[PDB]
């Protein structure tokens, strides 16, 4: 299906969200990572260990 | 106060080193304006 100037095309619905959210769970794990890694180094003092 | 912050000096320095990321992002991510609203 060819496009035509002046028109556009846009899934709506429950896609929206869910790429919202895929978007923004992407992004949430490096802030886990880094607060695991803090609360770990602030038990085991070694970056080794943690 | 200063005693008790130099011996743990390796997570002082990791909280820097976070800091400096966190401004710098904040910096580049900063509005800008000529002057504050004085109306």
């Amino acid at each position: 299906v060819q496009l035509k100037p002046g028109t556009s095309v846009a899934f709506s619905g429950q896609f929206e969200l869910l790429e919202r959210a895929n978007h923004k769970l992407k992004l949430m794990v490096p802030m886990t990572l880094m607060i695991i890694f803090v609360l770990l180094y602030l038990a085991f003092r070694r970056v080794g260990e943690a | 106060i200063i005693r008790r912050s130099v011996a743990n000096r390796f997570l002082v320095l990791m909280g820097a080193l976070f800091l400096s990321i966190w401004g710098t992002w904040t910096i580049i991510n900063t509005p800008v304006d000529a002057l504050p609203d004085l109306s």
